[PDB]
């Protein structure tokens, strides 16, 4: 109300209001799931279009040959925040000859992500990130909001009808975790996930967006008649 | 007052959402994309007829294989030409090579979020990027002064931007040859231009492969209206 | 040894390919001509990389102007981007030693010779022999304004080999360019061990050889 | 953060006007007012000293009249602490150009370089303006004997007689009335007194509230004098004008 | 350094520090350019509400940016100081490097490219300026007369006024001035921009001030007699 | 080496300036005019390192031409000098100082007086009748020291001139490949061609 | 740019069938003044690694704290610090390769010859030399100083291959770096008795040996000899 | 004082074949009189079917290798995978080199792969960044005994048709890969013999349309 | 480094 | 390349009976060449004056420096400089130049327009001030100007006397300097009159 | 500089 002219400003309940505008960014983006077994883990994007003479935004960014995200909300902000893991996986390589690992990942775009939160002038960012990547200690899936919260799941969903996606997740737990050494059976429970946040809309050729990463796969991103199977 | 970089409880940054209104004022810009070429069109829009319309310049060339057609605040746009040109020339230099059309696209967007409290504003512009490489062929992309940029067959910014795209809803289709887009292109603008449409007060251009981007005179644009009002008399 | 000299047929442009590190003969088949548009052209003495390089570099400054004036950028212009920048390097150690050849409108026909030292001169004729720069070309005996080009050619191509012959850092092939109104022309490469013979036999010139 | 408390000195009104300087121009208007006329043969400054007390020393005493060089003086109308901030700058950049060019700096060079630094402070940082106006009276051998005015805006004009700072309507008709081109430094010096005299908000205009000054080629030949008037030097020139 | 952004987009998408610039275009004395076949025209207005000043040495309202370029304006007369001082360094910078004059062309876009700038920097209010920038390329016998304004926006013009009742001298050039047959003369170019002004000015006394641009560098600007001359003839016309 | 002359006569000024350009044993030109044009009524010749000469003049007449169209004004020779010299005195303690001696020749049309300066790469300055840079300074001063009147015509101060150059082709053993000549007078600056 | 005033003379080391062995002498050199006899110049980093430092023991000092300090950054918000995400001897030698590199490119490097032994996660033996250019260069056999010169031809007549690794016990990789040591207590002016040997085995883990002395050396063929040729 | 640079001697050779180029090097690194490693790789797979080799300071030659490899990891990433043809990785290395002009990078470059008709390349830079495409090119301490024996071998300079008495030039034509990997051996086998710093081991990188591929042979120990 |  | 004897030049000044006389020779050279012969080393800032020998560039540029700062003094202080005080000024500005100097030897004469006390002070390049009540030399021939004026000088000369001392003492000793001559100033400094005059002298 |  008073409280939400900047991010340096409290409310009287402890509120960050212009974090809260942001995290609506989100909510207001197209739908991304996240899910990963004991040996590969994965992202299922659905590309937003402006209209039918418009391409299909791309969802779906690869910051190292072990690791890549998915966003939901500000582009422009999710290319921002990529490149600076780009950079922390590509130092992480050179100086140290080690695959950044997932788990740091997270907590360097958490830190990122905060100082917008504390200072004037500045502005949170306006998007959420679902990173997948294979690491020392297996496959990982992390959710970064931008109030700096990053968490560690089996699987999860952010955008718009999001729930759906991720009730259906929390029911599968038991199954999709076990699909190791099966890459298209955990992409099929991704799409079957992604599936209970549509309406109206359903899954086109050039509407799916898949990314895989695993033991001896490394993060490839599939578009066009490469997920046309899978439909 | 308010920070600039402030977003709305919709979760929308104001200062892009109200950038966005002042392209809505702009003169009307359309670009149609082919497997022959991509054509670039204008409104050129003089404020009275003492102003000499050959001066007005909202089609720029970026590089021999890159167009570009603006809209809204154009003077804002000066700084977003010379920024895509350098781009593009400094990527020959270190590459050797011609820049994609998307990476110099991408390149200019990079600029537009460069606002806060750096410039003190977004741009008041958008640009439709027309042009060519070997990867992905001809392409046209829109780019916004929030840093998305979207690839389009066909669209339509300015005045007369959501009645014209309604109208390349219908008339595009992927077999469209170049001289069909050019009359197209034509056909749209002087439906959405108060003023009567001639070649004083609107200007074509096109990038193909084989001669690159080109600006058409004023007396090959003329015959390309001549030949619009026959073929619309013809039925 | 590269040569750059005007007449009325335009500017002929004559340089060799051979690139030494000390008494070692690094290449026989480098270009010492950087193409910069249809009607620019720049020979290379000196550093190969600080020629190479900023020469490019040049090439790259020339398209911004055509860009942004939409107009072809003049010799004078290109010449002073070129003698401006190296004058900011002076004394660092930079190697240079070119002619900007090329045509315009406005100008006609001009060489403009640039050096590292800082040095831009406008003149007719421009030498580099050995590690000097000249005035007039290697033999200026044979040197008449109305010359035929194909006759032009044949002097800027023999200024060559009588340099290539007597210099142990001259040599490979002559590299020849035809300066016009609307562009130059690449008038081929011609191998020095080749021509030698061709050109003893023909003008019973090298006496002092025997073969 | 800190925005919150910004006034925003360098905006435009809707009208297209400058605040910080309308309001600024405000705060000069009730200033002793100041006269300069140019003058054939020479240049007369005037002006006004504000309700003074009987225990001010005066012999002492400048606030309205401040030399820059040799050739060029300046009367004030506003804030003194400001005009002073400027004065020395002014001091400062023509003694810059005697020590390049090895001559005595034009009047209008140094005019136009006080007032490009007032117009910045109108356009850029975010500071209020100096509440100052400046006649200029110099001489160089380009345009002879010169009048100025600066103004907070930052733009300057030229005059054969100019006021500023109080009663500047009232000052300027009298001045426009009874000015003549053939006009001598005498004649200049009585139109001077005899406009302050009418303008004055004072009951009577006398010695000790007055600054008195005059650029006069009245000098040895070729050459150019300062005079600022001692306390009993303004008192003649009261008695000899037949005002006391 | 104050940082503050002071140029900032409105609801509707107007940037009304920009809008409020034109306004004080707006109350600044009247300018008009006029372009005949081998030259270019600036009139200019001088309001008389100043008198008792020295005409010697008070700033003219038209200011050489090289020999044969010039530029006049309406607006802030403070904030075209630092724009003609910008424009005279960006000249000589020119034909330093360049080795050649700028075009009016060129010039105009470095003005338009200042005003610009203005308009999206942080601690900065945009110039209350507009500009006519009148002159010949180099070596060109063309007539060249182009227009800028606060927002950064540049166009050329057969003629073209800026400044208060700008509106009713557009309206007399926009009949008045045939573009097939443009003033052949310097006399027939002058007579026109002095007939313009006198729409708008009122006493044609020292109120006009007209400045002549012919190619070659040939700048002057003509006398208070030399003006009268065309304020008399004129007058003497229009009574029939 | 290059010769650079300077004498003021009666009503003019006149700079003979070297024609060649030369870099250790070769002739790069022979033809070359090592002067710029200052201001309508003055003329600076410059002799000394490569690019630092020429960088120098075009930089000083970049800088008297835009206060000449500020004020629309011409400055005076004395003013131009002191200028000069005040830019060459901050190049000294400068991390890299031009290596330029320049001669400035200007009619001051206010003093209706020609003037002649000596300006050396330290900012060392002097108004002389005649004056000269490098090794061909000592023969000339010595000759002008004879021959030279203060109330000599344009057409005397060539004639000697003329003397000048003639006893340093003989005397002098490098091949400056003749002089330009250039009079600067009330009706501006003209190159004598007949020399 | 400086020079080495207080330093380390060579570090010696080899490949064995299961692991990596190193060793180097336990003085600091004042140049020809042997100031500092308890100078320790293998520095052991977590379990699987030692980094042998030879040249400037200032220099020595900094790259011992940069370690411990990596060791402390490691652990920071890592629940798997003693485990999969350990510090390898591959990463602990590319930071090292680094640092020495930049410090050098900036003309004022780190004054020494380093050499990092250890077994990585996978069982596979690691061996790299780094130095004050940041020069870097791996081989069965490694040594810095007089030890190239001297310790590399015996250490080479044992594994002269890397066909030769999987047929070296540790029994014989020892004893040929504890003659090595003695060879280089002979001939070098700067070396001492006293020495630290370090094997790093993926079997046994890392076992660190303090305190050891060149022993079984050969002098008595010295009452044998009388000035340098004609005195009898 | 404290001198920056270093000699680790070996040798580089760089063949173009029509559909195919070679890139070759010794595994020798040494130091003075010393050797430092009889196998110590100085011929790197770089991606997108290029292959580059830094010859001479060893330090400055694995830092080179390091930013070019970081560079095409970045020309993926900033242009949608493109794939960086030889021509644009040429240049790309060019600025890389002259990036450190007045504090050079003391290494010979040569990068071998195939041109985007097809064909077999070969491209040889300077230490400042200088660079120019050839057919053959040796780099490298031994790089004085290769060049001659390669111009001699795989150009057919000074080699005339028997008969003629020098009137026709031997006619050029395109070596098999099996030939080029014979006159890479024996130049490398040759090097050995006369220079000091080259011997131990020698690697040998083929490029062609199907991929990079590795070959191996010894070389004199002593 | 190389350097007609 | 020693940069104080490039240029040359000698400056010398005396007390007398309530008088100073400060004077100075008028060549200018590159060496061995000289180049101009009205080159005058001694300046005036109101009733100060101040001699400069050394590099001719800092002879100029501190000339027109002590100009720019009297000047200012004058406007702020309104009224002229006092020879104490501007001998402070000069050795403040010379210090602040320690580690990249002016190559000049600077001498202050004057007369106390108050006390009427004749004052004279030498400086170093570096501002080291030599207050003498007898004489102050400077420049190339300094070691002739000391022995001519350690046995010419006595004590409370009359202005007309000092003249020929003074003169006898400059004129001797650049004679015996190659660097120095080629004509000579003489100032004859009073409370409230000053007396300039050039002396014929040996041309070579 | 002079120089106890």
């Amino acid at each position: 109300n008073n409280y939400d002219g900047d991010t340096v400003t409290f409310s009287p309940t402890g509120r960050l209001f212009q974090v809260e505008y942001a995290l609506e960014a989100i909510k207001q983006g197209s739908v991304t799931v996240g899910l990963r077994s004991n040996t590969h883990a994965v992202l299922v994007a659905l590309k937003r279009n402006a209209d039918e003479l418009s391409s299909y935004q791309k969802k779906i960014i690869k910051c190292d040959e072990h690791m890549g995200l998915s966003l939901a909300g500000l582009a422009p902000d999710a290319r921002v925040l990529s490149n600076y893991l780009r950079q922390q996986c590509n130092y992480s390589s050179l100086v140290f000859n080690r695959k950044l690992a997932v788990e740091r990942a997270g907590h360097l775009l958490c830190d990122k992500a905060q100082k917008n939160t504390q200072s004037y002038g500045g502005r949170p960012y306006g998007v959420g990130l679902l990173i997948i990547g294979y690491d020392k200690s297996g496959a990982h899936l992390l959710e970064f909001q931008p109030s700096g919260n990053v968490t560690e799941l089996y699987g999860t969903a952010i955008g718009a009808r999001s729930q759906g996606a991720k009730t259906y997740l929390e029911r599968t737990l038991d199954t999709f975790i076990k699909i190791d050494g099966n890459p298209d059976e955990l992409i099929k429970a991704g799409v079957e996930a992604i599936s209970q946040s549509l309406r109206d809309e359903s899954l086109t050729v050039d509407n799916l967006s898949i990314a895989i990463v695993g033991k001896d796969t490394p993060f490839t991103i599939y578009d066009g008649e490469a997920v046309a199977k899978y439909i | 007052d308010r920070g600039v970089s402030t977003f709305s409880p919709e979760g929308r940054l104001f200062q892009v959402e109200y950038s966005l209104e002042a392209i809505k004022l702009g003169s009307t810009a359309i670009g149609i994309a082919t497997k022959e070429g991509v054509v670039l069109g204008v409104e050129k829009r003089a404020t009275s007829p003492l102003l000499e319309s050959d001066s007005i310049e909202k089609i720029v060339e970026i590089d021999r294989h890159i167009g570009c057609a603006m809209s809204g605040l154009t003077a804002d746009a000066r700084s977003m030409i010379e920024h895509a040109r350098t781009a593009a020339v400094t990527h020959n230099l270190y590459y050797d090579e011609d820049i994609n059309v998307e990476s110099l696209t991408q390149s200019v967007c990079d600029l537009a979020l460069r606002f806060g409290e750096l410039m003190s504003r977004p741009f008041g512009v958008a640009l439709l990027i027309a042009g060519h490489d070997a990867d992905d062929g001809y392409q046209l992309f829109h780019a916004e002064p929030s840093g998305t940029f979207y690839r389009y067959n066909a669209k339509a910014i300015g005045s007369g931007s959501e009645g014209a795209q309604a109208e390349l809803l219908n008339e595009w289709h992927s077999s469209l040859t170049l001289k069909e887009a050019e009359l197209l292109v034509l056909k749209i603008l002087k439906q959405v231009m108060e003023e009567k449409l001639d070649e004083n007060n609107a200007q074509l251009s096109c990038i193909t492969k084989q001669d690159g981007f080109k600006i058409y005179d004023n007396e090959k644009t003329a015959e390309l209206i001549k030949e619009l009002k026959e073929k619309e008399a013809a039925e | 040894t590269t040569l750059a000299f005007r007449f009325q047929g335009g500017i002929i442009v004559a340089v060799d390919s051979r690139a030494t590190a000390g008494n070692w003969v690094a290449s026989q088949t480098v270009k010492k001509v950087i193409e910069i548009n249809p009607f620019l052209l720049g020979t290379m003495a000196g550093g190969a990389a600080d020629c190479q390089f900023w020469e490019t570099w040049l090439g790259s400054q020339c398209r911004l102007h055509e860009l942004r004036e939409k107009e072809r950028i003049s010799v004078a212009a290109a010449s002073k981007i070129l003698s401006n920048l190296v004058y900011q390097y002076k004394g660092a150690g930079l190697s240079m030693g070119t002619m900007i050849c090329g045509y315009t409108r406005k100008e006609g026909p001009t060489i403009y010779y640039v050096d590292s030292d800082g040095t831009r001169l406008k003149g007719d004729i421009f030498c580099v022999v050995s590690g000097q720069t000249f005035a007039y070309g290697v033999l200026d005996s044979n040197y008449k304004w109305d010359l035929s080009v194909e006759d032009a050619l044949y002097l800027g191509k023999r200024s060559i080999l009588a340099a290539a012959h007597r210099d142990a850092y001259s040599g490979g092939s002559v590299n020849l360019y035809h300066v016009t109104e609307d562009g130059w022309i690449y008038h081929g490469n011609h191998d020095v061990g080749e021509l030698f013979w061709k050109v003893k036999e023909e003008e019973g010139s090298f006496n002092n050889v025997i073969g | 953060g800190s925005r919150r408390y910004d006034s925003r000195t360098t905006i435009f009104s809707p009208e297209g006007r400058l605040y910080q300087v309308e309001y600024a121009l405000e705060s000069i208007s009730h200033a002793g007012t100041a006269i300069g006329i140019m003058a054939s043969d020479g240049i007369v400054l005037a002006a006004e000293r504000k309700v003074t007390s009987t225990l001010l020393e005066q012999d002492t005493s400048t606030e309205k009249l401040y030399k820059l060089n040799d050739k060029i003086a300046v009367a004030v109308a506003g804030l003194t602490a400001d005009a002073e901030i400027l004065i020395n700058t002014a001091r400062i950049h023509a003694q810059n150009y005697l020590k390049t060019y090895n001559e005595d700096i034009p009047v209008e060079i140094l005019v136009r370089r006080l007032s490009d630094i007032k117009q910045g402070y109108t356009q850029h940082g975010g500071l209020r303006p100096f509440g100052v106006s400046f006649i200029y009276a110099g001489y160089d051998d380009r345009y002879g004997y010169q009048l100025y005015t600066s103004n907070p805006s930052g733009n300057y004009t030229g005059w054969k007689a100019i006021s500023v700072g109080a009663n500047t309507s009232a000052a300027q008709t009298l001045l426009q009335m009874d000015y003549k081109d053939d006009m001598k430094v005498d004649d200049a010096i009585e139109l001077a007194l005899k406009t302050l005299s009418k303008t004055t908000d004072s009951s009577a205009l006398t010695y000790d509230r007055l600054e008195f000054a005059t650029i006069r080629k009245g000098a040895n030949d070729g050459e150019v004098y300062q005079k600022i008037f001692k306390p009993q030097e303004i008192k003649d020139i009261l008695v000899k004008t037949g005002i006391t | 350094g104050y940082d503050r952004a002071l140029s900032i987009f409105s609801p509707d998408g107007h940037i009304f520090q920009v809008e409020y610039a034109l306004e004080a275009v707006k109350r600044g004395t009247c300018a008009v350019g006029v372009k005949g076949k081998n030259c270019v025209v600036l009139g200019c207005e001088r309001r008389s509400t100043l008198k008792l000043q020295d005409t010697r040495i008070t700033p003219s309202k038209v200011s050489k940016i090289d020999s044969h370029v010039v530029l006049s304006f309406s607006g802030l007369n403070a904030d075209s100081r630092i724009l003609i001082e910008k424009a005279r360094v960006e000249a000589q910078s020119h034909r330093l490097t360049l080795e050649d004059p700028v075009t009016v062309e060129y010039l105009t876009r470095y003005v338009a490219g200042v005003q610009q700038r203005y308009t999206q920097s942080g601690g900065v209010r945009p110039f209350g300026v507009s500009t006519l920038i009148a002159g010949f390329d180099p070596r060109d016998d063309e007539p060249k007369l182009y227009q800028t304004e606060p927002s950064g926006i540049y166009s050329s013009w057969s003629a073209q006024t800026i400044g208060r009742n700008s509106k009713t001298v557009r309206e007399f050039l926009e009949k008045n001035y045939d573009r097939k047959e443009p003033p052949a003369t310097v006399e027939e170019c002058v007579k026109l921009t002095v007939r313009s002004l006198l729409e708008v000015v009122q006493t044609g006394a020292k109120n006009i001030e007209i400045t002549v641009v012919k190619p070659d560098s040939d700048i002057v600007a003509l006398s208070s007699e030399e003006i009268n001359q065309y304020v008399t003839q004129i007058e003497q016309e229009k009574q029939e | 080496m290059d010769i650079i002359l300077g004498i003021r006569v009666q009503d003019s000024v006149i700079l003979a300036s070297s024609k060649a350009v030369t870099r250790g044993i070769s002739v790069l030109k022979d033809s070359d005019d090592k002067t710029r044009q200052l201001s309508p009524h003055t003329l600076m010749s410059f002799a000394g390192e490569a690019g630092d000469t020429v960088q120098f003049a075009e930089y000083i007449q970049a800088n008297i031409q835009l206060y000449s169209i500020r004020e629309d004004y011409e400055l005076s020779p004395q003013a131009v000098s002191s200028f000069v010299r005040q830019e060459l005195a901050k190049s000294i303690r400068s991390r890299r100082p031009y290596q330029v001696n320049v001669l400035i020749g200007g009619y001051d049309k206010k003093k209706n007086k020609p003037e002649l300066y000596q300006i050396d790469y330290l900012g060392t300055k002097v108004e002389l009748p005649y004056g000269a840079h490098g090794y061909s300074g000592f023969y000339t001063f010595s000759l002008l020291d004879h021959h030279y009147r203060p109330d000599m015509t344009t057409e005397e101060g060539l004639d000697l001139l003329k003397l000048c150059v003639q006893e340093l082709e003989k005397r002098m053993p490098m091949d400056f490949k003749g002089v330009i000549v250039k009079i600067v007078d009330k009706d501006g600056i003209r190159q004598v061609d007949d020399f | 740019t400086q020079q080495p005033i207080v330093t380390g003379t060579s570090v010696i080391s080899m490949k064995y069938d299961n692991g990596v062995i190193i060793a180097a002498d336990n003085l600091g050199s004042y140049g020809s003044l042997l100031r500092f006899n308890g100078v320790e110049r293998l520095i052991p980093v977590g379990d699987n690694t030692v980094v042998g430092i030879s040249g400037d023991i200032s220099d020595m000092q900094h790259i011992e704290r940069l370690l411990k300090d990596l060791v402390t950054e490691n652990a920071y918000d890592n629940p798997l610090a003693d485990a999969e995400e350990a510090l390898e001897p591959s990463y602990i030698f590319e930071y090292l390769a680094t640092v020495m590199y930049q410090r050098r490119s900036k003309m004022n490097p780190l004054w020494n010859a380093i050499i990092v032994a250890g077994v990585q996660s996978n069982g596979d033996q690691f061996l790299r030399y780094v130095n004050l250019l940041g020069v870097t260069y791996s081989s069965p056999t490694l040594a810095t100083g007089f030890g190239a010169h001297m310790a590399n031809p015996l250490l080479r007549k044992v594994v002269d291959r890397e066909s030769d690794i999987p047929k070296t016990t540790v029994q014989v990789a020892e004893e040929a770096i504890v003659n090595a040591m003695r060879v280089l207590y002979y001939r070098d002016a700067r070396s001492s008795r006293n020495f630290s040997l370090a094997i790093i085995d993926k079997n046994t883990g890392l076992t660190f040996k303090k305190n050891l002395q060149v022993e079984n050396m050969k002098w008595d063929f010295a009452k044998d000899i009388k000035g340098y040729g004609t005195q009898k | 004082q404290f001198n920056p640079y270093g000699d680790n001697g070996g040798t580089i050779l760089g063949i173009a074949g029509e559909d195919f180029a070679v890139l070759a090097g010794d595994t020798r690194n040494i130091t003075d009189y010393s050797i430092n490693s009889r196998y110590e790789p100085k011929v790197f797979d770089c991606g997108d079917n290029i292959v580059m080799s830094a010859n001479g300071f060893a330090a400055d030659g694995d830092a080179l290798v390091k930013r070019f490899k970081n560079s095409v990891k970045w020309y993926h990433f900033d242009h949608n995978d493109k794939k960086l043809s030889i021509n644009s990785a040429a240049r790309n290395i060019q600025h890389l080199l002259y990036g450190k002009r007045f504090f050079p990078y003391y290494v010979h470059t040569i990068i071998a792969g195939l041109d985007e008709d097809g064909k077999g390349a070969v491209y040889s830079f300077d230490p400042v960044g200088s660079y120019e495409r050839e057919q053959c090119r040796a780099g490298g301490a031994a790089a004085s005994l290769i060049m001659p024996f390669l111009d001699n071998q795989v150009n057919f300079k000074n080699q005339y048709e028997p008969g003629t008495n020098g009137k026709v030039k031997k006619p050029l034509k395109y070596l098999s890969v099996e030939e080029v990997i014979k006159l890479v051996r024996d130049s490398f086998t040759s090097a050995t013999e006369r220079h000091i710093q080259v011997g131990d081991g020698l690697e040998i990188l083929i490029v062609t349309k199907d991929g990079v591929r590795k070959e191996f042979y010894e070389l004199k120990r002593d | 480094x190389a350097y007609x | 390349s020693d940069p104080s004897s490039i240029n040359g030049g000698i400056v010398v000044a005396m007390t007398g009976k309530d008088c100073v006389a400060i004077a100075c020779d008028l060549r200018l050279g590159s060496q061995s060449l000289g180049v101009s012969n009205k080159f005058e080393k001694i300046f005036h800032y109101g009733h100060v004056f101040l001699g400069i020998t050394g590099l001719a560039t800092d002879v100029t540029t501190l000339n027109e420096m002590f100009r720019y700062k009297t000047n200012l003094y004058k406007l702020k202080e309104e009224r002229a400089i006092e020879p104490e005080t501007f001998t402070q000024l000069v050795s403040s500005s010379l210090y602040e130049r320690r580690f990249g100097p002016y190559f000049v030897g600077p001498v202050v004469a004057g007369i106390n327009s108050k006390s009427g006390k004749p004052f004279i002070a030498g400086f170093d390049l570096i501002g080291c001030i030599d207050e003498a009540k007898d004489f102050i030399v400077s420049g190339t021939a300094s070691d002739q100007l000391f022995g001519m004026c350690e046995s010419l000088y006595e004590p409370n000369l009359e202005p007309e006397d000092l003249f020929e001392t003074i003169s006898q003492a400059l004129l001797n000793a650049a004679d015996r300097d190659a660097l120095s001559g080629w004509g000579a100033v003489v100032y004859i400094i009073k409370k409230d009159e000053v007396v300039k005059r050039y002396l014929k002298m040996r041309q070579d």
